[PDB]
């Protein structure tokens, strides 16, 4: 079985065209990326305090 | 006591640049699920000092064939312009009260490209010269739209005095009156300082870095004054100073945020962006902002 | 006397400044570079030590050789080393850079990066863990702390 | 006077700091060891110059708005902006903005 | 007639003489033309400001604009000349002779 | 990794690209012939690391 | 956590507080405790010059009140 | 009288014009022209032409000399004749300059046509073939 | 009618920047001729005194010229206060 990754056709009605124009002119997806990055800023980092803390190991 | 005022304007700017770098590294780290420098000093606070001391004690690599003259003048011009570009800013009282403050600022920004041109030419390398030419072309291209947006916005002010911008925004911010020009202005300020997504390019290198970062902080301060007007009470200017500094810090952190959030343009892509999306809209909005006060009988006072 | 005290204090200040900000240029020759990219990763965070990520050769302080050095690559590595401003330190990461390693008996591999450039710290491993390379970097910092240039100039 | 004192101070501080930065590492002893001419960039520079001239024409607008002849002033300002847009359009359609 | 006007006219004459010497580098000819333009701008501005000819304040800007356009044209021509020879040397333009 | 790239361009566009490789040629295939199969196994870890 | 970015930012704020505030204080110190008089348009300059002349101490900020009218 | 600061500036202007008039190393001639333009803009600013001096400093220096250097890179007594009255609550220079839109309709028309024709001419000349 | 609408729809997609710019420019050209406040702006500009009002020598034949600013005759600025 196989899937298609980029085989979609955008709608050409007036509402969808206006939505795309609003995306182009107001940079909505750019704001989405900014919000994702901002959300990442407010969560705890993964850094450990070497050499006082050591990475996990195995026998 | 004018020398004291000049020094008290000149030294804190350099200190703020030195710590801007620490903040820049730290903000990027915490946005990347890590930390910034937190070993050199209590919270990385000594990191700028260590960086400066290391850079000033590292050997300088003079090209041994370059024009020593222009190689020395270029950082001189960069730092001089970066520090001079701060003098007419009202906070809330400018160091120098200029009638045509905004023109002086525009002229200095126009001069800014000579340092890039001279640094590229004196490098004695074809590739560095090509890079300098690309940077100069991008800078002049975006400074055109910077100037047009600036005059369009100032049409609501009545003069080129920077202090009047405080009076104009006493009740409402200028961002509400014209947000599209503000968006284009922000992007053009990003493209002017060669900041991401437009970053296509020992002692003197540190000088150039300080000049660029002072330019970043200043541009954000100018944007805050121009579009986010703080209320000023003549009997305690400290409130206006605090508001202005907070807005400038917010805009600088937004710059670092954008740097951390996006890929970068190609050269032809940003050239096309400007010349085929910003310039037509800028001209249309310039016509709109010329005609609007006449339509609404809301022409500003000063003449 | 006070003459030795002042030079000792200034030497301490310069050593602290140099070791608290090491800007490395990395030769990502081979697999070891991957572990290098894991020490700049969030867990280990080289940047928090003052070690910046991917400095340019013209303003780099320490050279990290991470991977196998071939005969076709040695002149380029030597040219990059010559370009570096002083004071410059070289770190040998992994068996391939230390002594050739798994390709020691090969016709196209330099048997150790110290045939071409002098090396300050040798980090063993195939590959050394990101923690091991961090230990090597901190050892280089301690080595820098131990040095004394102003005192030598005074006594000479 | 005051502006000249400020400019002199700025230039002097920059020069002194650059010179000390360039001379501090020069006291300690160390080892001490083409043609192409792309045309598109020239067109970019010339286009910037022409548009800069038109902005120079547009600059007196903030004071142009108090004349009592608002109709004529508006007409001429809009005419200048329209011709600026026309210059941009002509450069656009003649493939002068391509890479 | 004050001395600053004499100094500006002397600068204009020096720039014209430099344009008329023609050592090489047609770019130098363009530079001399622009220097003459700058001298003209400065002295016209001084004359107009001194006598408070309020309307004549239009005249300098206009001049500047027009002359700058000329520079662009000249620059373009230079490029094409270089595009034939690779250098802007004056002696390369010896194909036409009187 | 490490790559040398010689390319000819007419202005911005790339007219010809030519990659020069072998800067990480260690001669694994010849070294494998001197090892047993178990001894030659770890080379494949290093092939695509 | 993220508040560990606050110290350095705070320092920047202090460095950005000094210039503006300083100017204000100096304008209060050299102009007799009042705002520095701005003079565009050449009429305010004439007002300042007249103030300086009638002051008697060659300082414009020294203000002569109604007590000086006899 | 500050040692004839206007005379000093004029002398520096003439010195710079002589310096770049010899045309040595056209990049150095351009730099000398930059210095001379700065001096002349300073003369105009000191005289009282704030807008016109800033117009010189912006247009001339930042656009035209910048394009000149770019193209080159692609290749290888006073204080007496002044007035005594006042100007009111505005600056006469600004009013006279802004009168370009209300008084100078003809000037605006001809200048705009010349600039558009200049754009067309530059495109036609640099088309090539 | 149909062709113009289809052209506008095809321009609103893949070229919204130019559509918005042309709309804004056309509106800026057209609206001032239709607004009723432009005459108000002209009158506001006319009422701003930049120069000293030079008095006229009285001859007994100017009933419309006041003798004092407080006198009823002369232009009034009540409409500007109401604005
Ligand atoms: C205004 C005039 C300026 C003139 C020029 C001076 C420039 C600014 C000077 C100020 C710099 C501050 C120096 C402070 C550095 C001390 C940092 C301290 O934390 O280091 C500790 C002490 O180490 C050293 O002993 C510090 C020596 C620094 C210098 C000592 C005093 C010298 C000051 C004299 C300066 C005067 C200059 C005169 C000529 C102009 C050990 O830390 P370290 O080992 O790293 O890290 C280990 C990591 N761990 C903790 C996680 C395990
Ligand atoms: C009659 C001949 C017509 C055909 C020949 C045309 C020749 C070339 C075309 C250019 C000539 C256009 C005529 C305009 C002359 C300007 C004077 C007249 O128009 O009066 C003006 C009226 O202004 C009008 O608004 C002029 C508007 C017309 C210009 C706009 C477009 C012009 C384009 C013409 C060709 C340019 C290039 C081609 C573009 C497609 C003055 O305004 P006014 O207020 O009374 O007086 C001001 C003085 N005050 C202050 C003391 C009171
Ligand atoms: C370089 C800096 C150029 C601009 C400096 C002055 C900018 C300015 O507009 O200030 C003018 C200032 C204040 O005037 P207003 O703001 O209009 O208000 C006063 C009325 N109440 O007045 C002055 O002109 C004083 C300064 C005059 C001295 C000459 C000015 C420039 C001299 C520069 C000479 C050195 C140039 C060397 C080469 C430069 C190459 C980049
Ligand atoms: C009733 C009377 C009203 C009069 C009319 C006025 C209404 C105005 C309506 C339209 C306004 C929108 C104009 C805003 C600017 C739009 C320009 C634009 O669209 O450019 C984009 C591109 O813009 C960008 O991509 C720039 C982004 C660069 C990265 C920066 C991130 C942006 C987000 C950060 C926050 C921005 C904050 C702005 C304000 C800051 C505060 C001062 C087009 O590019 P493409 O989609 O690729 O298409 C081109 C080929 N056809
Ligand atoms: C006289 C009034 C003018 C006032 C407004 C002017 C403001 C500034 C705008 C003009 C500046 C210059 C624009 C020049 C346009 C060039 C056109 C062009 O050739 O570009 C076409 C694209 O342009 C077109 O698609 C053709 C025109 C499309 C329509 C343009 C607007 C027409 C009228 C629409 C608005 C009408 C009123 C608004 C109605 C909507 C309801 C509000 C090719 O694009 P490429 O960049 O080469 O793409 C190649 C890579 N894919
Ligand atoms: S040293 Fe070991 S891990 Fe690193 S590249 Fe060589 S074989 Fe791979």
């Amino acid at each position: 079985t196989y899937k298609f990754v980029n085989m979609r056709e955008p709608s050409m009605d007036m509402k969808s065209v206006t939505d795309r124009a609003a995306q182009t002119l107001l940079w909505t997806e750019l704001v989405r990326g900014l919000g994702m990055t901002l959300s990442y800023l407010f969560r705890e980092p993964a850094t450990i305090n070497y050499p006082f803390e050591k990475g996990p190991l195995s026998p | 006591m004018f020398m004291i005022n000049i020094l008290s304007l000149i030294i804190p700017i350099l200190l703020a640049v030195a710590f801007l770098t620490l903040v820049e590294r730290k903000v990027l780290g915490y946005m990347q699920l890590r930390k910034g420098p937190n070993v050199v000093g209590p919270y990385g606070l000594l990191q700028p000092i260590a960086d400066a001391l290391k850079l000033f004690t590292k050997e300088p690599l003079r090209p041994a064939t370059s024009s020593i003259s222009m190689f020395i003048i270029a950082p001189i011009l960069a730092l001089s312009l970066a520090l001079t570009m701060w003098v007419p800013l009202p906070m809330p009282y400018p160091l120098i009260n200029m009638n045509l403050g905004v023109l002086f600022m525009l002229a200095m920004s126009s001069l800014a490209v000579y340092s890039i041109l001279w640094s590229g030419w004196a490098s004695n390398s074809k590739y560095a010269l090509i890079g300098a030419l690309r940077a100069v072309a991008q800078t002049i291209s975006y400074e055109v739209t910077l100037a047009i947006i600036l005059l369009s916005v100032l049409l609501m002010n009545g003069s080129y005095t920077l202090s009047t911008l405080i009076t104009t925004q006493e009740h409402i911010w200028m961002i509400f009156t014209s947000w599209p020009l503000a968006m284009m202005w922000f992007i053009s300020t990003l493209a002017e300082t060669n900041r991401a997504p437009f970053d296509l390019t020992a002692g003197p290198f540190a000088m150039f870095f300080m000049a660029e970062y002072a330019n970043i902080i200043m541009m954000n301060a100018f944007t805050a004054i121009l579009f986010l007007g703080a209320s000023h009470d003549p009997h305690t200017p400290e409130l206006y100073t605090i508001n202005f500094v907070l807005k400038t810090l917010a805009l600088t952190i937004t710059f670092l945020w954008i740097r951390a959030s996006y890929p970068r343009f190609r050269y032809d892509q940003l050239m096309h962006l400007l010349w085929k999306s910003f310039l037509p809209l800028t001209l249309a909005l310039c016509m709109w902002h010329i005609s609007l006060p006449i339509m609404t009988a809301s022409i500003p006072p000063q003449s | 006397s006070r003459g030795e005290y002042v030079v000792a204090k200034l030497d301490d200040l310069v050593n602290w400044a140099r070791r608290s900000s090491l800007w490395p240029m990395t030769f990502g020759l081979a697999c070891c570079a991957v572990e290098m990219m894991h020490m700049a990763a969030p867990r280990y965070d080289m940047d928090r030590f003052g070690v910046v990520f991917r400095a340019s050769p013209r303003q780099s302080d320490v050279m990290i050789v991470a991977g196998t050095l071939t005969n076709k690559m040695a002149p380029a590595l030597r040219k990059v080393y010559d370009q570096m401003p002083e004071p410059r330190y070289v770190v040998s990461m992994g068996s391939c850079a230390n002594g050739g390693g798994y390709y020691h008996y090969s016709y196209s591999v330099v048997r150790g990066c110290d045939r071409i450039v002098p090396v300050d710290i040798y980090v063993p491993g195939c590959p050394p863990t990101a923690e091991a390379l961090l230990y090597g970097i901190l050892q280089l910092q301690r080595k820098i702390k131990r040095e004394k240039r102003l005192r030598i100039w005074y006594r000479r | 006077m005051n502006i000249m004192l400020t400019l002199l101070t700025n230039v002097t501080l920059a020069s002194l700091l650059v010179l000390i930065a360039f001379w501090l590492p020069q006291l300690n002893a160390y080892s001490e060891k083409r043609l192409p001419f792309s045309m598109k960039f020239f067109l970019v520079a010339i286009t910037f110059l022409l548009f800069d001239l038109e902005i120079a024409l547009l600059l007196p607008l903030p004071w142009a708005s108090q004349t009592n002849n608002l109709k004529t002033m508006l007409t001429m300002a809009l005419f200048l902006l329209i011709l600026l847009a026309a210059s941009l359009a002509y450069e656009w359609t003649q493939k002068g903005l391509e890479w | 007639m004050p001395l600053v006007y004499m100094n500006i006219i002397m600068a204009f004459a020096i720039a014209l003489a430099g344009l008329l010497m023609y050592r090489s580098h047609l770019m130098s000819s363009l530079l001399c033309l622009e220097g003459m333009m700058l001298s003209l701008f400065i002295m016209s501005t001084l004359i107009i400001l001194n006598t408070h000819f309020t309307l004549a304040n239009m005249m300098p800007i206009i001049l500047l604009v027009f002359a700058a356009c000329e520079a662009a044209l000249g620059l373009s021509l230079l490029v094409m000349v270089s595009n034939t020879y690779g250098t802007d040397y004056v002696q390369n333009l010896n194909l036409l002779q009187c | 990794g490490v790559l040398r790239l010689v390319m000819e361009l007419s202005g911005e566009m790339v007219r010809k690209c030519d990659p020069h490789i072998g800067l990480l040629h260690r001669g694994t295939e010849k070294l494998i012939e001197y090892k047993t199969y178990l001894q030659a196994l770890p080379y494949f870890d290093r092939l695509d690391y | 956590m993220w508040f560990e970015i606050l110290p350095g930012i705070a320092v920047m704020a202090a460095c950005l507080f000094i210039p503006g505030m300083a100017t204000a204080h100096i304008h209060k110190f050299t102009n007799g405790g009042k705002e520095k008089r701005v003079a565009h348009f050449s009429y305010q300059w004439n007002l300042m010059e007249r103030d300086r002349r009638i002051s008697g101490v060659n300082r414009y900020h020294v203000t002569k009140g109604l007590e000086n009218i006899d | 009288m500050t040692m004839y600061i206007a005379f000093i500036l004029s002398t520096i202007f003439v010195i710079g014009f002589v310096g770049f008039s010899s045309k040595p190393s056209p990049i150095y001639g351009g730099l000398g022209l930059i210095v001379s333009g700065g001096v002349g803009c300073g003369i105009v600013l000191n005289f009282g032409g704030s807008f016109l001096g800033l117009m010189v400093f912006l247009i001339y220096l930042g656009g035209m000399l910048v394009v000149f250097g770019y193209t080159t890179a692609m290749a290888t007594g006073d204080w007496v004749i002044y007035d005594t009255g006042d100007s009111g609550f505005f600056s006469e220079e600004a009013m006279g300059i802004a009168a370009l839109y209300s008084y100078g309709t003809w000037l605006v028309i001809v200048t705009g046509w010349s600039l558009l024709i200049g754009v067309v001419v530059i495109m036609e000349i640099t088309r090539g073939n | 009618a149909g062709r113009i609408a289809s052209f506008l729809k095809n321009a609103w997609a893949k070229e919204p920047v130019l559509v918005a710019s042309f709309a804004i420019g056309g509106l800026a050209i057209i609206l001032p001729s239709l607004s009723p406040y432009t005459n108000y702006a002209i009158r506001i500009n006319r009422a701003t005194p930049y120069n000293y009002p030079v008095p006229l020598r009285d001859d007994g034949n100017m009933p419309d010229v006041p003798s004092h600013p407080q006198d009823p005759q002369g232009p009034s600025l009540e409409w500007l206060k109401n604005l």
